[PDB]
């Protein structure tokens, strides 16, 4: 609607040292299908992690999520299931291979008439400068600095995706409060090719 | 009779000495490039008798002249190789500018004496390919189409070792030369 | 176990899966009548000897937006004079001995563009229609085999076709006949790998079959 | 264009020193095509430059499966030294690709992101279908990736 869903993340953390209520109460409300909670599940869980291609480590997650850093890295959550693949997280392309991203992409598909392009319906494009947002959450890069890119996430959103939106897309702070403060969310370095490999080998077959 | 007419190798059948003065004078003396004539004889007679004669070396004019005309004596074909060595690193730094353009004129008489002489010393498959290694090499030398230097080759022998020409107006070096080698005659 | 399938994925050039187009030699009126016209359009590798130093009004025929590669030993064809505007020449002393001969040829295959440069060609994109050389008598005094070898790796690579000059056995005598199948030396085994031989009598042409 | 029409014109392309390009087989019906010659009849050099080009400039990969695929562009994107390419020939992916509503949506989102996001101009062959979903897919991919 009219909330910059960016800032509300923030408002998540004071510093402080669990999630300010007030904020997490109204959150619940704003997603369907029980999205919030499970976004929040998941970031005490511990089954989120972040590998990254090798000073500090908080650094240069702050340096790219938070501000010319081009970094290669990657966003998995490990599925307790333990006979299920590996998740592939992408929140700079809104895109996550798990199941539930994969049904309401699937049923955007349905509800479409096959003629109509895919950007057209997955996409909020706004090319009137002045009505630029600061909101981050759900923002894709038009590669433009004339336009504006949000996907619809009222048409298609997974509850890995929200998470790692409040953990990248609001304040520093918040991404402070799950790796630094405590780890909730892992953050692991990653030296060699072969490791690198060896993160991807279920993903797909 | 001049030099931006004459072909890579010439064959000069009995040259009258007269002809051949007159055609030093006509080139050497040309103006505005500096040319030079490598006389290479196996017997060591140029014409020098009818020469100063016509290119009075007293005359200030001619002085340029002399400076220009180097004899030279080769008994063998393996010192006439040495000879177009030389020859070679004279077009190489005249090339570089390192100045008015070179042209070059090789004058080889009794060629096939200097071959006889190394058919001693060394075989004949050694001869025939000295003798290939040297034309060929000349005729590449002036083919070369940088003009700042040319070199233009021509052999005088005597018209009866040349017996095989005036048929169609053994085999003799004269001969030899005359079909596989040569561009052009008289 | 696709990590190992990895390790072993091999890369091919393009040109293993690929033809490159071959150009055949066609003939003019005066050499023709030796082959059937079905031997005259597969016709790669011809080899004509002549008594002339300067080369046959057979031989300037089968030479005449494309490019012919001439490798002038004798330096007849490279004269200011006689330059055709089709064709590119290579004239140096390296190439008067079959080794600097062979190793032009295979700075040619090797390594194309620089043997092309080594000619005054700084602009590739053209079809090099055949091979010149002549002529192969001055090569040998002291590997024609591997001549051949290497000429027809540059058939097969560039699609060239392959003419080769050489002299009648009246050469071969020396001077003073002081140096004493086919008519001229030139070992079987490049004499073999020729498409079509042809000799020149004094004024005909005729194949050779031996 | 077709397959063959545009890896025709890649080797024969006019010389900028020149492309550098790769192309990806995909599934074993495309690599019998190429390997047992099939593409010889389409695909001919004349050029000393495109004579070069066929053997220099032009990689041919083979992989069976699009397991392998989306390993073997990981290990490309994972090594800052390595060979560059200008351009990027993908060939038959669409034929591996079967093909239930919501497992080819996943699959081919996670092929085709990592295709597009190489350094390279990426071109698919055949051509899919344009109103058919994985023509949709690549359209909106690209937009995004772009
Ligand atoms: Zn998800």
């Amino acid at each position: 609607d009219v909330i910059e869903y960016s800032k509300l993340f923030a408002k998540l953390v004071n510093t402080d040292t669990k999630l300010d209520d007030t904020i997490a109460s109204f959150l619940y409300y704003m997603f369907p299908r029980e999205l919030f909670i499970r976004a929040i599940s998941l970031l005490e869980s511990s089954d989120m992690f972040i590998y990254i291609l090798d000073t500090s480590l908080i650094d240069v997650l702050v340096d790219e999520f938070y501000k010319n850093s081009l970094l290669e890295y990657r966003l998995i959550v490990k599925d307790t299931n333990d006979g299920a693949p590996p998740i592939l997280v992408d929140i700079a392309h809104w895109f996550c291979s798990c199941e539930e991203f994969c049904k309401y992409f699937h049923e955007a598909l349905e509800k479409t008439d096959e003629k109509e392009e895919l950007h057209d319906v997955l996409i909020n494009e706004v090319d009137d400068h002045l009505q630029f947002s600061d909101d981050r959450f759900a923002q894709l890069d038009p590669h433009s600095l004339s336009k504006q890119w949000y996907f619809k996430f009222d048409k298609v959103c997974c509850s890995h995706l929200l998470a790692f939106s409040i953990l990248l897309r609001s304040s520093i702070n918040v991404l402070k409060f799950f790796t630094v403060n405590s780890n909730k969310v892992f953050v692991i370095a990653i030296d060699n090719i072969d490791e690198w490999l060896n993160l991807h080998i279920n993903i797909v077959e | 009779m001049e030099y931006e007419d004459l072909e890579l190798i010439t064959i000069w059948p009995s040259p009258t000495k007269n002809k051949l003065c007159q055609f030093i004078k006509q080139n050497l003396s040309k103006e505005h490039v500096v040319t030079q004539l490598f006389f290479i004889d196996a017997t060591s007679s140029f014409p020098l008798s009818q020469f100063q004669k016509l290119v009075p070396p007293t005359l200030p004019e001619n002085v340029r002249i002399y400076e220009n005309i180097r004899i030279n004596t080769c008994l063998d074909l393996e010192e006439l190789s040495a000879i177009t060595v030389k020859l070679l690193q004279i077009l190489s730094m005249n090339k570089i500018n390192a100045t008015e353009p070179l042209k070059i004129i090789l004058y080889i008489n009794g060629l096939e004496v200097m071959f006889r002489n190394s058919q001693f010393k060394s075989s004949p498959q050694r001869s025939h390919e000295l003798l290939r290694d040297t034309l060929l090499k000349l005729r590449v030398m002036g083919n070369d189409e940088n003009e700042n230097a040319s070199i233009r080759t021509l052999l005088e022998f005597p018209k009866e070792q040349l017996l095989d020409y005036y048929l169609k107006k053994g085999d003799s070096l004269a001969e030899y030369i005359w079909k596989y080698y040569a561009d052009s005659l008289f | 176990g696709s990590m190992e399938v990895l390790k072993n994925i091999r890369i091919y050039p393009l040109s293993n899966f690929i033809t490159s187009t071959k150009n055949y030699i066609n003939l003019p009126n005066e050499l023709r009548n030796l082959i059937s016209e079905e031997q005259e359009s597969k016709l790669g590798f011809l080899h004509i000897i002549e008594s002339d130093f300067k080369p046959s009004v057979a031989l300037q025929k089968l030479v005449n937006d494309e490019k012919i590669l001439i490798i002038d030993i004798v330096s007849i064809w490279s004269q200011q004079k006689q330059r055709q505007h089709g064709a590119i020449y290579m004239n140096s002393l390296s190439c008067i001995n079959i080794t600097g001969l062979i190793v032009f040829l295979e700075l040619l295959y090797d390594s194309p563009m620089d043997a092309l440069r080594r000619c005054q060609v700084d602009n590739f994109n053209f079809q090099l229609r055949g091979i010149v050389i002549d002529n192969l008598s001055f090569l040998n005094f002291e590997k024609f085999e591997k001549l051949f070898k290497i000429l027809r790796k540059l058939r097969e690579f560039l699609g060239c076709w392959i003419i080769t000059k050489s002299f009648p056995t009246d050469f071969y005598n020396g001077i003073e006949n002081t140096l004493v199948l086919y008519p001229t030396k030139l070992p079987d085994s490049y004499m073999k790998g020729m498409d079509l031989i042809i000799y020149r009598e004094v004024p005909q042409y005729r194949r050779i079959a031996a | 264009m077709q397959f063959e029409e545009r890896l025709q014109q890649l080797v024969e392309s006019d010389w900028s020193l020149s492309p550098n390009v790769l192309v990806i087989v995909l599934g074993d019906t495309a690599r019998k095509y190429v390997e047992l010659g099939g593409l010889k009849e389409h695909v001919t050099t004349n050029t000393v430059a495109g004579h070069v080009a066929s053997r220099e400039r032009v990689s041919v990969v083979f992989l069976g499966r699009v397991k392998y695929l989306y390993m073997y562009l990981t290990r490309m994107q994972a090594q800052a030294n390595g060979p560059q390419y200008s351009n990027v020939l993908v060939y038959g992916l669409w034929d591996l690709t079967a093909q239930d509503g919501p497992q080819q949506l996943r699959l081919l989102s996670l092929v085709l992101r990592q295709c597009l996001s190489l350094p390279s101009k990426v071109e698919f062959y055949p051509e899919p279908p344009s109103s058919s979903v994985p023509a949709r897919l690549l359209r909106f991919w690209d937009h995004i990736i772009r």
